C-alpha cells in the first residue's frame, strides 16, 4: 500500500497509516486498516506488495501471540523488532521474498519508554524518534526535523502529525483517502476516531 | 519377538485376529436395511453418571447419503471417518455426483491392511456403513480390520452381537417399514445392553433418499421407546 | 545355538547355516543339467507332470538372457526367475555402455556378486536355487553353475536337483570317453539320455523333457529351444538307451 | 529410521503399551475438574514429598492453551509438555486460518487425535498422560469440560477427576454433584472442588492448587491464603 | 538390505551399567601397555611394538600416529579401531577447525572431537563402542604442553603422566614415585623407558619400542624455508638408533 | 546370548563373529605363501580340483587387481570375489582421483578399513577371507601386505596363510635367520618362484605336479600369473638339482 | 517351529513356513473352478456368505476385456494383485497398442509375489488366483500360488474340497477340450465340475458365480438370475 | 531379521515406568555429588570429582561445572561424554535465541529446551537415553536468581537448594535443615562445602577433589559475574570455612 508514518513522543508512539486500497484503475476501498496488534503494548503498521503485506503481518502476529501464551509474558518492543528483522532478512534470499516494509511502535513496560522501529523488506532495522516508508519521508521529514522535541506530549505529537498529513495531501499526486491514527502507550493501544 | 505381518499355521494374520477380539469388547451397534431406509443404532455405555452422554459420538455422518456406526476402540475410527469423508467429497469434486456406498466402503477397507514395519498395527474398530445410491438403493455394509466387507440386510457388531444377530435372523423380512425397523433396533439393543435402555444411553439414526442421514433427537427416540414398551405389553 | 535362525551369522564352525538350508530347497527340486560341447553348450531339464491337466510344452522352464545366454535352475522356481530378471538388467547395462554383448565369464560374476550379496545381511533370504547357465562369446563356449552361497565355477558338464548324483556319473563318463570333444548334435542326444536316466529319482510321476542349445555352427551363437523333429529324435535316442 | 511397532495387539485383543500408559496416569498426582452454572474450576494435587521447592518458577500444573482455554493433566510431566506445545501451536494456527479461536471441543479433539496417532505409529510409545481441558467457546457462556486419555478417546463431563486416588474423589463427586442444580456461583464451585480434593490430599496447605476459568477469557489462579480460607471453613462445618 | 538396526545396541542394565562400554574397557585391559609423561618443555608417549610374527615388518605398523604437526596419539586395545579413529581425527582437525580458523586445533579441542565420535558409537543405532583407550599428547600456543586420555565411553581426562592397557596399574604407581613438576624432556624419556621395561617380556630395544615426543619446533622437518613464523612441527617420532642410545644411559 | 550373533562386545571384550570369520578362512583347505626377491614379489597357492566335471582353468584364488597389484585370497570363493571386485573398483577410482597408481599398502589399508567397519556396524557381516596383496611398489619396492576379518593389516618380509600356515611360517623364519636379510637375494623371478615352491615342498612334506600349484608374480609395472607349462618348467629345474 | 517367525528364514529341511501358512489360507477359502476349450475359457466360483442376512462375497474380478480371474483366500490380497494386473494390461495397451499375453501376465504375478518371500518386514500374499483369458494364441487358463508358482492348465480348481472338481476335470479332459463354439456346454461342464466339491449345500441363484471369455466374447461375469439357466 | 536384537529402549513396564530412564537414574546415583544453593545475592555451585589421582592435571581439568553462557552455568552428574553433547546443544540454543531476539535467553526457556530433547529419547527413536542429570544455575531480569534440575526422563523442577548424584537423600536432608530464605552467598558457600564434607564417600574433603563456582551480582553495579574457582581458590575457601 502507500503512506505509513510513525512518531515517538515523551510517553507514547503514534502510527498513522493511509486508508486507500487501489487495484490499478479503481480505488476499491477507503477505510482499510494497515496495522496489526502483535501484543497489548506493541503495534505494527505495514506497506508493500499486495497480499504479501497482510500475509506477513498476520504471520508475525500469530508468532508473537504464540510466544505470549507459551511464556505468559510480553516480549519487549526491541525483542519483537529483532524477530521481525530476522524474518525479513531470511525472506530476502528466499525463492520469492516478502515485499513488505513495516513500522513497529511499542511501549516498553520495563523501561517505561516508548519505542519506534523502522524495518524495510531487506531487513534493515533502525530505531528512530520518527520514521516512514516509501515517499512519505520525502514530504514529511523536513517538518519533523524542524518541530520535533523529545519531550512532546501526545497532543502535540498529533498536531505535528496533522501538519505532516496536510503537506502530503497538498503535494502528493495520489489520493490516499486520509489516515487511521493509533496511539501506543502504557495503557495499551487505542484508535483516534476523529482525524 | 515376531513380525506384525506374520501368518499363523492356520493361514490367518495374528494381528488381524487379535484386533477382532478388541471389537468383541466394544459397545453394541446395530443396522437394519429396508426399502424405506436404513436404520443405525448404538449403545453409548457411559463409564460414569457424571459423563455427559450426548458427547459420546458413536454414530457419524460421512456424507448426506452415507452414515456410519462404530464398535471397538472408537479412537481408531477417527482417521477412518476422516478418510471416508475426504473420499466422498473428493469423488464429488472429480465427478460432480454422489459416490456409491460400496465404493466408499471399499476405499475405507483399503486402509485396513496397510500396517507393518504405514501404521504400526491394524485398526481395533469395526464399522457399519449405511447409505443410499441410485444404482443399488438402500445398502448396509460391515467393514472389518481384515480389509473384508460384507453387505447385510441386517447386522449387529460389538459385545452383544451373536445374540443380536440370532434375533435379527428371525425378525428381518423384505417388507419391513422404517418405523418397524426403528422399534426392532430398540428392542434388540434393550435385550443385549447391561443397563436399562433409555434415550440417554442409546442413540438412533437413519438414512433416507429424501432427507438423507439424520441422528435422532433424544425426545424423538424417547417416544419410540414408549411406543415399544406399550406394544410389548399388548400381548 | 541360534546361529541358524538368522542369515549372515557365522556359526562357531565358520558356516552360514541359512545358506546351507537354501541348498536343501535346491536338492528338493527337479533335475536340470548342462553339457559343454565343441562349439557351444546344451541345457536340459526334467519337468514333472503333476496332472493330466497341465498343457504340454507350455510351462517353459529354461530362460534366455540377452540373445546368446541360456539359464536353467533347480529349486524354488520364482527365485530363479528373480535371478534371471536381474541377469537381464546386468546384460542390458553392459551392452549399453560397452556395445558388445556381455561375455559369459563377465555375466557369471554379475550373477555371482548378486547372489553373494544375499548372504551379507539378515534382512534378506538366500536364493533357493542352483543355476546352470552359459553360452557363446568371442572366446568360445562357456558353461557355469552357481550355488546359493554365490559360489560358481566353469564346468565341462554340470547337474543339480534331486537326481544330480546319477546325472554327474553320466557326465563323467562322457568326459572320459571323449577327450577330443562332443558335437552339438551329440550333446543334445546325450542330454536327453541323462535326464531320462536321472528321472529314476523322480519315478513316481511321469515327466516332460525340455532341451535348449547355443552353438556356433548349429545356431549361429544364439540361444534356441530344441523343437519338433530334433526333439523327437533325442527322445527316441533316450528311450532306446533306457531299454 | 526406527520403525519398530511398539503398540500391538495381544491374543486377548489388548494393546498393552496403551494400557501401561494408563498405569503411568494412575501414578500421577490427582487432578479434578468441576463446572458450575457460569464457571469451570480445575483443582490439582501437589505432593508434599518435595519441599525446598521454589514455587515461583516450578512448572505449574494448569496450563493456558489460549486466553480462554486451559489444560491440566495427570501422568508423565515431560510427556505433557509435548502435548501442551502442540495444542498451543494448533490454537494459534486455528486463529490464523479460521479467524476465530478454537472451541473447547475442537482443541480436545486435536489433542486426543495426537494421542491416538502415537498408539499406531511405528517407533513411538503412547503418551503416559490423561488431560482435563476446560474453558468457554468464543462468545458463549456455557461451561465446557472435557477429558482425554492415552488411547485417544475423549468425552464431555459435568465433573471429572484423573490420577492417583481418582476413584475416591469420583465417588465423592458422584454423590455430591447434582445435574439439575450445578454450583450456581464461583464460591460454591471452588468449595466443592476443594472438598473433593480434601478426600485424598493430606494437609490443606500448599498441596491444593485451584484455577477458576470464567467466560470471556477470565482466568485466575487462587493463592495459598484464599484456598486456605476454603480449607478452614470446610472443616469448621465438619465439626458437627 | 538397508541398515535396519536403527536402535541402540548399548543400553542401561537394571544396575545402571552400560554393558557394551564396560566390555569395551575389558578389551582395552587386554591390550598392550602404552604410556604418556608430561615434562616442563615437552611430552613423551610410548608403547611396545608387539609383532604378531617375525616375518612381519613391524615398522609398517604405526602405533604412534601424528594427528597434527603439534599433536600425536597412541593407544591400547583393538588396533583396527584405533587406525580408523586416527583417520577420522586427522580429518575432523581440518573440517571442523583448520578450514574455519586457518590454524590447527588446540590439543583439548581435538581431544573433544575424538571424544564426541567415541560417545556417538555408544548411543547411535546399530553400532558397538570403539574398543580402544587413547593417549593424546600435544602443544598449542595458549595452553602449552598437555596430555589427555580418552576412553570408550567418550570421557576424557588431562594427566601429568599415566598408563593404559595390560600393566597400567603397576605402571601408574611407578610414575607416581618418579614424576615431579621440574622434569626436563630427557628426564621424562628416561622415566618412560624405565616404566615400559617392566611390562615388556621379550626383546627391549629400538626395533621393539615405539616412542614419540611433543617438544621443540623442528625447522629441519618443515620441508621449506622463507616464512619466519612457520618454524616446523613439534611432534617427532624417535628413530630406532635414538632409542638405543638412551638405553645405554639406562 | 545375542552378543555371539552380531558384532557387539562379549563380557570379555571379544567379537565372536570376527573370530568365527577367521575360521571360515580355512574352509577351502588351501595354503598360500608369499616372498620377496630383489626386483620381484612372488606368491604361490595350492590348487585343488576335486571334481572331474570342473573346468580347471576357471578354478583360481589369485586375482589381478590392477596392472601392478595382485591379490591371493584364503577363504570361500564368493567372499573372495566380493573382495576382488571391490579392490579393483577402489584401485581404479584411486588412479582417477589422484593421478597415480594406487600403492599396494594403501589398497591394503583401504580394504582393512572396510573390514573394520563390518566389525563395528551390526547390519554388515565380516567377510570370511584373508587377503594378501603383492606388488613391486615404485617407492617401497617389493611389497607384501595382508588383511584379515578383524580389519588388521601389516607389511611382511614374507608370509603364509592357510591350515598349515605355522609350518610354512617357521620354515621361512629359519631361512631368514640364516641369511640375515629381508629378501631372497636372487636376480631373476624364475629362481624366486623356484625358492618359493621348494620351501613349500619342504614345509608341507608334499610333492607337486604342474596342476597342484598356482603362481602369481609381481615385477616393476606388471603383475601376472603363470600357466601350467610355465610352472612345469619351474618344477623340472627344481628336480634337476 | 523356530523357523516360522518371518518369511526371511529357511527351515533345516529348506522349507519356507510363512509361505506354507499363506498357502493354508487358500485351502480355507471357498471352491472355484477353471476350465477351457480351444475357443472359450470359463471360471465357475462358489460364493460364500457370512449368514442369511449377509450378501455372498464376490469371487471373480475383471482385469481387461480379454482377461480376468477368480480368487480363493484373503480377498484384499486379490484386490491388490488384480489391480496390478489391471495396470499391466493397461500399460501394454497404452504403450504398445498390444493386448497383454496371458502367459506374460502369469510371469508378472510370479515376480510380484516372489519379492514378498525373500525380504524382511513383508509377508507373502494369502490368496490363490485362477486367471482365464483369450489372446493371440487362443484360450488360456492359469493357476497362481502365492509362493510365486504359476502354471498353465487345461482345467483346475482351488479352495476347500477342490480335489473333487480336479479329479472330475482329469477324467473329462478329452471331452471338454473339444467343446468348441458352444459356450453353454462348456459352462455346463464347469458347473458339473464344481458340483463334485459341494457338501450339504447346493448351487442356488445367489450362490453361483460364472465368468466366460472367448473368440468373440469379452470377459463377462454372470450373477443372480443370469445363472438360473445353469442351476 | 533385526528385530531379534532390539532392546526396545522406549517402552513402559507393567507398572507404568520407563525401564531405561529408571536404570539411567541408577547410573547417576553413583556419580560424584553436585550441589546448588540459591541465595538472595547469588547462587553457589559445588561438586565432587570422582576418585582422582595425583598425576591428574587439575588446573586444566573440567568434569563437573560447565559454562552455557555468561549468565547460566550447569553442574553435571552422570556420563561426562553424554553431558558434553547436551551442553553444546544448549550453548547453541542460547546463541540462537540471542540472535533472534537480541536478548539473553531466560533461564527456564533454556532448561525447558534441553529437557524436551531428553524427553524425545524416551518416547521415540529406539535409542538409549542420556545418562545425565543437570543442576542449572542462572540469572535473568524476569525471575532473578534461579536453580533448576533435569534428569533423563526430561522432567525439570525449580529449587532453593538441591543435590544430584551420590547420596542425594542424605545431602537433601542436611540442606533442608540449615537453609533459610534470607541467606547470603557467603553463608551458602559454607553450607554447600559442609554438606559435601559430611556426605562424601572419601576420607576427607580436599581442594583437588572439588569443583566450585558462584554466580554473583557481586559484579561492579547492575550486572552478573560467573566465577569458576581455581584450584588455589578452592584451597583458600576450604581454609576460610574451617574444613582444612
Amino acid at each position: 500500500m502507500d503512506i505509513i508514518l510513525g512518531i515517538r513522543v515523551q510517553d507514547s508512539v503514534i502510527l498513522a497509516s493511509s486508508k486507500a486500497v487501489t487495484r490499478g484503475i479503481s480505488v476499491l476501498k477507503d477505510s482499510d486498516d494497515k496495522t496489526r496488534q502483535l501484543s497489548p503494548h506493541t503495534l505494527m503498521s505495514f506497506a508493500g506488495e499486495a497480499g504479501d503485506t497482510v500475509q506477513f503481518a498476520e504471520y508475525i502476529q500469530a508468532n508473537i501471540q504464540l510466544y505470549s501464551i507459551r511464556e505468559d509474558y510480553e516480549l519487549s518492543p526491541q525483542a519483537v523488532s529483532s524477530f521481525v528483522r530476522q524474518e525479513l532478512a531470511k525472506s530476502i534470499r528466499s525463492r520469492r521474498p516478502y515485499q513488505v516494509n513495516v513500522l513497529i511502535g511499542g511501549y516498553d513496560k520495563k523501561k517505561n519508554k516508548p519505542e519506534l522501529y523502522q524495518i524495510d523488506y531487506l531487513g534493515t532495522k533502525v530505531e528512530l524518534p520518527y520514521g516512514a516508508h516509501g515517499y512519505s519521508g520525502f514530504y514529511t521529514f523536513s517538518l519533523l526535523d524542524h518541530h520535533y522535541r523529545p519531550d512532546m506530549t501526545t497532543e502535540e505529537g498529533l498536531d505535528l502529525l496533522k501538519l505532516c498529513v496536510q503537506e502530503l495531501e497538498k503535494r502528493m499526486p495520489m489520493d490516499f483517502k486520509g489516515v487511521i491514527v493509533k496511539i501506543v502507550d502504557k495503557d495499551g493501544i487505542r484508535q483516534v476516531d476523529d482525524f | 519377538d515376531r513380525g506384525v505381518s506374520t501368518f499363523s499355521p492356520e493361514g490367518r494374520l495374528f494381528q488381524v485376529e487379535y484386533s477382532l477380539e478388541a471389537i468383541k469388547l466394544g459397545s453394541t451397534a446395530i443396522g437394519i436395511a429396508t426399502k424405506e431406509g436404513v436404520v443405525l443404532g448404538v449403545e453409548k455405555r457411559a463409564t460414569s453418571p457424571l459423563l455427559e452422554s450426548d458427547s459420546i459420538e458413536k454414530i457419524v455422518e460421512i456424507d448426506r447419503h452415507i452414515g456410519c456406526a462404530m464398535s471397538g476402540l472408537t479412537a481408531d475410527a477417527r482417521s477412518m471417518i476422516e478418510h471416508a469423508r475426504t473420499a466422498a467429497v473428493t469423488h464429488n469434486l472429480y465427478y460432480d455426483e454422489d459416490i456409491n456406498v460400496e465404493s466408499l466402503t471399499q476405499s475405507v477397507c483399503d486402509l485396513a491392511l496397510r500396517f507393518g514395519e504405514l501404521m504400526s498395527r491394524p485398526f481395533g474398530v469395526a464399522l457399519l456403513i449405511a447409505g443410499h445410491d441410485a444404482d443399488d438403493g438402500y445398502q448396509l455394509f460391515h467393514a472389518e480390520p481384515s480389509g473384508t466387507f460384507y453387505r447385510y440386510n441386517a447386522k449387529a457388531i460389538g459385545s452383544g452381537s451373536e445374540g443380536a444377530q440370532a434375533e435379527l435372523l428371525n425378525e428381518w423380512h423384505s417388507s419391513l417399514t422404517l418405523k418397524e425397523a426403528e422399534l426392532l433396533v430398540l428392542k434388540i439393543l434393550k435385550q443385549v445392553m447391561e443397563e436399562k435402555l433409555d434415550e440417554n444411553n442409546a442413540q438412533l439414526s437413519c438414512i433416507t433418499k429424501q432427507d438423507g442421514f439424520k441422528i435422532y433427537d433424544n425426545e424423538k427416540t424417547a417416544e419410540l421407546i414408549k411406543e415399544l414398551k406399550e406394544k410389548e405389553a399388548a400381548e | 545355538t541360534g546361529y541358524d535362525l538368522s542369515n549372515s551369522v557365522f556359526s562357531p564352525d565358520g558356516r552360514n547355516f541359512q545358506v546351507e538350508y537354501a541348498v536343501k530347497a535346491v536338492e528338493n527340486g527337479t533335475t536340470s543339467i548342462g553339457i559343454k560341447c565343441n562349439d557351444g553348450v546344451v541345457f536340459a531339464v526334467e519337468k514333472l507332470i503333476t496332472s493330466k491337466l497341465l498343457v504340454p510344452q507350455k510351462n517353459v522352464k529354461i530362460q534366455v538372457v540377452d540373445r546368446h545366454i541360456g539359464c536353467v535352475y533347480s529349486g524354488l522356481i520364482p527365485d530363479g526367475r528373480h535371478l534371471v530378471n536381474r541377469g537381464r538388467e546386468e546384460a542390458a547395462s553392459f551392452k549399453k555402455l560397452y556395445k558388445t554383448p556381455i561375455p559369459i565369464p563377465a555375466f557369471a560374476d554379475r550373477l555371482g556378486q548378486y547372489v553373494q550379496a544375499h548372504t551379507l545381511y539378515n534382512s534378506v533370504r538366500p536364493f533357493g536355487v542352483s543355476t546352470i547357465f552359459g553360452g557363446v562369446d568371442k572366446n568360445g563356449a562357456h558353461l557355469y553353475m552357481l550355488e546359493p552361497s554365490g559360489s560358481y565355477w566353469g564346468y565341462k558338464g554340470a547337474a543339480t536337483g534331486k537326481g544330480r548324483q546319477s546325472a554327474k556319473a553320466e557326465l563323467e563318463k562322457l568326459v572320459d570317453h571323449h577327450p577330443e570333444g562332443l558335437s552339438a548334435r551329440e550333446a543334445v542326444k546325450q542330454a536327453a539320455k541323462i535326464i531320462y536316466l536321472a528321472h529314476e529319482d523322480n519315478k513316481e510321476k511321469d515327466f516332460e523333457l525340455e532341451i535348449s542349445w547355443c552353438s556356433l555352427s548349429e545356431t549361429n551363437g544364439l540361444h534356441k529351444f530344441v523343437k519338433g523333429d530334433l526333439l523327437q529324435e533325442a527322445i527316441d535316442f533316450a528311450q532306446k538307451e533306457i531299454n | 529410521g526406527y520403525d519398530r511397532a511398539l503398540s500391538i495387539f495381544s491374543p486377548d485383543g489388548h494393546i498393552f503399551q496403551v494400557e501401561y500408559a494408563l498405569e503411568a496416569v494412575k501414578r500421577g498426582t490427582c487432578a479434578v475438574g468441576v463446572k458450575g452454572k457460569n464457571c469451570v474450576v480445575l483443582g490439582c494435587e501437589r505432593r508434599s514429598t518435595l519441599k525446598l521447592q521454589d514455587t515461583r518458577i516450578t512448572p505449574s500444573k494448569v496450563s493456558k492453551i489460549d486466553s480462554h482455554v486451559v489444560l491440566s493433566f495427570s501422568g508423565l510431566n515431560a510427556d505433557s509438555r509435548i502435548l501442551i506445545e502442540k495444542a498451543r501451536v494448533e490454537a494459534q494456527s486455528h486463529r490464523l486460518t479460521l479467524e476465530d479461536p478454537v472451541t473447547v471441543e475442537y482443541l480436545t479433539r486435536y489433542v486426543a487425535g495426537v494421542q491416538q496417532r502415537y498408539t499406531q505409529s511405528g517407533g513411538v510409545r503412547p503418551f503416559g498422560v490423561s488431560t482435563l481441558i476446560a474453558g468457554f467457546d468464543p462468545r458463549d457462556d456455557e461451561p465446557k469440560l472435557y477429558q482425554t486419555e492415552p488411547s485417544g478417546i475423549y468425552s464431555s463431563w459435568s465433573a471429572q477427576t484423573i490420577g492417583r486416588n481418582s476413584k475416591t474423589v469420583r465417588e465423592f463427586l458422584e454423590k455430591n454433584y447434582d445435574r439439575k442444580e450445578p454450583p450456581a456461583t464461583v464460591e460454591e464451585c471452588v468449595k466443592l472442588t476443594v472438598r473433593s480434593l480434601l478426600e485424598v490430599v493430606q494437609t490443606g496447605a500448599k498441596n491444593i492448587e485451584i484455577t477458576v476459568v470464567k467466560p470471556d477469557s477470565d482466568i485466575v489462579a487462587l493463592s495459598s491464603e484464599e484456598i486456605n480460607q476454603y480449607v478452614t471453613q470446610i472443616e469448621q462445618e465438619k465439626q458437627e | 538390505m538397508t541398515d535396519r538396526y536403527s536402535f541402540s545396541l548399548t543400553t542401561f542394565s537394571p544396575s545402571g551399567k552400560l554393558g557394551q562400554i564396560d566390555y569395551a574397557l575389558t578389551a582395552v585391559k587386554q591390550g598392550v601397555t602404552s604410556l604418556g609423561i608430561k615434562a616442563t618443555n615437552g611430552v613423551v608417549i610410548a608403547t611396545e611394538k608387539k609383532s604378531s610374527s617375525p616375518l612381519a615388518m613391524s615398522e609398517t605398523l604405526s602405533k604412534v600416529s601424528l594427528l597434527t604437526p603439534d599433536i600425536g596419539a597412541v593407544y591400547s586395545g583393538m588396533g583396527p579401531d584405533y587406525r580408523v579413529l586416527v583417520d577420522k581425527s586427522r580429518k575432523v582437525a581440518h573440517t571442523s577447525y583448520k578450514r574455519i580458523y586457518g590454524e590447527y586445533p588446540p590439543t583439548k579441542l581435538l581431544v573433544s572431537e575424538v571424544a564426541k565420535i567415541m560417545q556417538e558409537a555408544t548411543q547411535s543405532g546399530g553400532v558397538r563402542p570403539f574398543g580402544v583407550s587413547l593417549l593424546i599428547a600435544g602443544h598449542d600456543e595458549f595452553n602449552g604442553f598437555s596430555l589427555y586420555q580418552v576412553d570408550p565411553s567418550g570421557s576424557y581426562f588431562p594427566w601429568k603422566a599415566t598408563a593404559i592397557g595390560k600393566g597400567s596399574v603397576a605402571a601408574k604407581t611407578f610414575l607416581e614415585k618418579r614424576w615431579n613438576d621440574e622434569l626436563e624432556l630427557e628426564d621424562a624419556i628416561h622415566i618412560a623407558l624405565l616404566t615400559l621395561k617392566e611390562s615388556v617380556e621379550g626383546e627391549f630395544n629400538g626395533d621393539t619400542i615405539e616412542l614419540a615426543i611433543i617438544g621443540d619446533e623442528n625447522p629441519d622437518l618443515l620441508g621449506y624455508t622463507g616464512i619466519p613464523t612457520d618454524k616446523g612441527p613439534r611432534f617427532r617420532k624417535l628413530t630406532s638408533q635414538e632409542i638405543n642410545d638412551r638405553l645405554e644411559a639406562l | 546370548g545375542y552378543d555371539r550373533h552380531i558384532t557387539i562386545f562379549s563380557p570379555e571384550g571379544r567379537l565372536y563373529q570376527v573370530e568365527y570369520a577367521f575360521k571360515a578362512t580355512n574352509q577351502t583347505n588351501i595354503n598360500s605363501l608369499a616372498v620377496r626377491g630383489k626386483d620381484c614379489t612372488v606368491v604361490i597357492s595350492q590348487k585343488k580340483v576335486p571334481d572331474k566335471l570342473l573346468d580347471p582353468t576357471t578354478v583360481s584364488y589369485i586375482f589381478c587387481i590392477s596392472r601392478t597389484i595382485g591379490m591371493v585370497v584364503n577363504g570361500p570363493i564368493p567372499d573372495a570375489r566380493n573382495a576382488a571386485l571391490r579392490a579393483k573398483a577402489e584401485a581404479a577410482e584411486f588412479r582417477y582421483k589422484y593421478g597415480y597408481d594406487m600403492p599396494c599398502d594403501v589398497l591394503a589399508k583401504r580394504m582393512a578399513n572396510l573390514s573394520q567397519i563390518y566389525t563395528q556396524r551390526a547390519y554388515m557381516r565380516p567377510l570370511g577371507v584373508i587377503l594378501t596383496f603383492v606388488s613391486v611398489d615404485e617407492e617401497l619396492g617389493p611389497s607384501i601386505y595382508k588383511t584379515d576379518p578383524a580389519g588388521y593389516y601389516v607389511g611382511y618380509k614374507a608370509t603364509a596363510t592357510g591350515p598349515k600356515q605355522q609350518e610354512i611360517t617357521t620354515n621361512l623364519e629359519n631361512h631368514f635367520k640364516k641369511s640375515k636379510i629381508d629378501h631372497i637375494n636372487e636376480e631373476s623371478w624364475e629362481k624366486v618362484v623356484e625358492f618359493a615352491i621348494t620351501h613349500m615342498i619342504d614345509a608341507l612334506g608334499t610333492e607337486f605336479s604342474k596342476n597342484d600349484l598356482e603362481v602369481g608374480v609381481a615385477t616393476k609395472d606388471k603383475f601376472f600369473t603363470l600357466s601350467a607349462e610355465n610352472i612345469e618348467e619351474r618344477l623340472v629345474a627344481i628336480a634337476e638339482q | 517351529n523356530n523357523y516360522d517367525g518371518d518369511t526371511v528364514t529357511f527351515s533345516p529341511t529348506g522349507r519356507l513356513f510363512q509361505v506354507e501358512y499363506a498357502l493354508e489360507a487358500i485351502k480355507q477359502g471357498s471352491v472355484t473352478v477353471g476350465l477351457r476349450s480351444n475357443t472359450h475359457a470359463v471360471l465357475v466360483a462358489l460364493k460364500r456368505n457370512a449368514d442369511e442376512l449377509s450378501s455372498y462375497q464376490k469371487k471373480i474380478i475383471k482385469c481387461d476385456e480379454h482377461m480376468g480371474l477368480s480368487l480363493a483366500g484373503l480377498a484384499p490380497d486379490a484386490r491388490v494383485l488384480s489391480n496390478y494386473l489391471r495396470q499391466q494390461c493397461n500399460y501394454s495397451s497404452l504403450v504398445f497398442n498390444r493386448k497383454l499375453a496371458v502367459e506374460r501376465a502369469g510371469h508378472l504375478l510370479c515376480d510380484k509375489a516372489q519379492k514378498n518371500t525373500q525380504s524382511y518386514g513383508g509377508r507373502p500374499y494369502g490368496v490363490g488366483l485362477l486367471i482365464i483369458g483369450y489372446d493371440k494364441s487362443g484360450a488360456h487358463l492359469l493357476e497362481f500360488q502365492p509362493s510365486g508358482n504359476v502354471t498353465e492348465l487345461y482345467g483346475t480348481a482351488i479352495g476347500a474340497r477342490s480335489q473333487g472338481a480336479k479329479t472330475y476335470l482329469e477324467r473329462t479332459l478329452d471331452t471338454f477340450i473339444k467343446i468348441d463354439g458352444n459356450p453353454d456346454e462348456l459352462i455346463k461342464a464347469g458347473v458339473e465340475a464344481i458340483s463334485q466339491s459341494l457338501r450339504d449345500e447346493s448351487l442356488t441363484v445367489d450362490n453361483l458365480s460364472i465368468a466366460i471369455v472367448g473368440k468373440d466374447t469379452p470377459f463377462t461375469i454372470y450373477d443372480g438370475e443370469a445363472v438360473a439357466k445353469y442351476i | 531379521g533385526s528385530r531379534r536384537y532390539d532392546s526396545r529402549t522406549t517402552i513402559f513396564s507393567p507398572e507404568g515406568r520407563l525401564y531405561q530412564v529408571e536404570y539411567a537414574l541408577e547410573s547417576i546415583s553413583h556419580a560424584g555429588t553436585a550441589i546448588g544453593i540459591m541465595a538472595s545475592d547469588g547462587i553457589v555451585l559445588a561438586a565432587e570429582r570422582k576418585v582422582t589421582s595425583t598425576l591428574l592435571e587439575q588446573d586444566t581439568s573440567t568434569e563437573k561445572l560447565y559454562k552455557l553462557n555468561d549468565k547460566i552455568a550447569v553442574a553435571v552428574a552422570g556420563l561426562t561424554a553424554d553431558a558434553e553433547i547436551l551442553i553444546n546443544t544448549a550453548r547453541i540454543h542460547a546463541q540462537n535465541y540471542l540472535k533472534t531476539y537480541n536478548e539473553d535467553i531466560p533461564v527456564e526457556i533454556l532448561v525447558r529446551r534441553l529437557s524436551d530433547i531428553k524427553q524425545g529419547y524416551t518416547q521415540h527413536g529406539g535409542l538409549r537415553p542420556f545418562g545425565v542429570s543437570f543442576i542449572y544455575a542462572g540469572y535473568d531480569d524476569r525471575y532473578g536468581y534461579q536453580l533448576y534440575t533435569s534428569n533423563p526422563s526430561g522432567n525439570y523442577t525449580g529449587w532453593k537448594a538441591i543435590s544430584v548424584g551420590a547420596n542425594t537423600s542424605a545431602a537433601q536432608t542436611l540442606l533442608q535443615m540449615d537453609y533459610k530464605d534470607d541467606m547470603k552467598v557467603d553463608d551458602a558457600i559454607e553450607l554447600a562445602l559442609k554438606t559435601l564434607s559430611k556426605t562424601t564417600d572419601s576420607s576427607a574433603l580436599t581442594y583437588d577433589r572439588l569443583e566450585f563456582a558462584t554466580i554473583r551480582k557481586g559484579a561492579n553495579d547492575g550486572e552478573v559475574y560467573q566465577k569458576i574457582f581455581k584450584p588455589q581458590e578452592i584451597k583458600d575457601i576450604l581454609v576460610k570455612t574451617g574444613i582444612t
